[PDB]
């Protein structure tokens, strides 16, 4: 199976920063493009950030330069650094690979941003 | 893990994803056609 | 042109097995991902199974572990083994490559499953 | 037929398919917008 | 500029495009579901 | 940034020919698939032609054998040859790469075909 273990969420003040981690097993992050998603309560899952096999990145417009996706190939782990957080970023954050989004989701990590 | 192994696994991921995106498109095309029929019927 | 020659369908009892074949010309099956589709009367074409260039496979949920896609590179032929068939699998089955689904379809092979 | 020939042909298939999936999306986006206008008009 | 550099850049283009096509699909799936709710409500 | 500089449009008689050019900067046309699009007034943008990294081509049905996409790798330029033009081809024509269609469009080149 593929294992996805998200961590690093919590309760943060507006203007604060978080660094989310997803520890992956069963596929190599230096072989596969990896995505971060978020889902606010009662809303559709939104793609947040992507990193390609060879390290190109793209972000949703809601990130607007605040988020940085990266990975550690040795730890087989994907990271999302989130700066200048806003209440509207409150959501559960999920990491996945695109070929498995129809198949399995991890538990996610809760991010709550308060003013 | 070679560059070629990485390329192969990327291509494989992409092809699997393309088949899933097509299936999603077909499901939605059926749903939209059903809506169009509901709004177009006599 | 690309030629697609489907065979191996017929009339089978529920719980029976079939092995469909598609003999391909004009593209190499060991170079291209290849798909099997089915279409029941008056219904939309449904993707059934896919095999990638490097041999990964995926199946529609309706297959649920019963179908196995494979190929013979020397015969340039794609196969779909279908076990534990059900009346609901009655359809015309088609093989194609994704870049040609907007362009050409073969005659298909009729599969009829009776109880 | 090399690994590189296979990779090249897979990439070519993928790019052709992506252009076709985009065209299908644009056709459906027009159809959905037409439905939205029908249901939203005064 | 090698064949491998070309393949890598094609793969990168494809993966970026796939993420954008998925986002477009999700936006449209929300719009279609909203239409279905409007036409299905009591 | 990516720069897209379209030229070669103008006013042409029906049955005439044009050769559009798009001079590209910031990506290599021999590395990236490149697309030509057109947009008539008040209508949706229509994909017209595509050329892949390794030189395969495809055309919209409206081209029906009249259009030929090509490129010059040294000039990093994409071309669209358009023969037997019709009034219905009147539009602004745009070149782009698929990964940037959500991001930036050039000014385009106006093509007007009169009988």
């Amino acid at each position: 199976q593929v294992q996805l273990q998200e961590s690093g969420g919590g309760l943060v003040q507006a203007g604060g920063s978080l660094r989310l981690s997803c520890a992956v097993s069963g596929i190599r992050v230096n072989v596969n493009a990896m995505y971060w998603y978020r889902q606010a309560p009662g809303k559709q899952r939104e793609l947040v950030a992507i990193i390609t096999t060879f390290g190109s990145t793209n972000y949703a417009d809601s990130a607007k330069g605040r988020f940085t996706i990266s990975r550690d190939n040795t730890k087989n782990t994907v990271y999302l650094q989130m700066d200048n957080l806003k209440p509207e970023d409150t959501a559960v954050y999920y990491c996945n690979a695109p070929q498995f989004t129809d198949r399995y989701w991890g538990q996610g990590t809760q991010v709550t941003v308060s003013s | 893990l070679s560059l070629l192994d990485k390329i192969i696994g990327a291509v494989d991921q992409i092809q699997l994803t393309q088949a899933q995106l097509e299936e999603r498109q077909a499901e939605m095309e059926g749903a939209v056609q059903s809506i169009q029929g509901e709004l177009s019927k006599l």
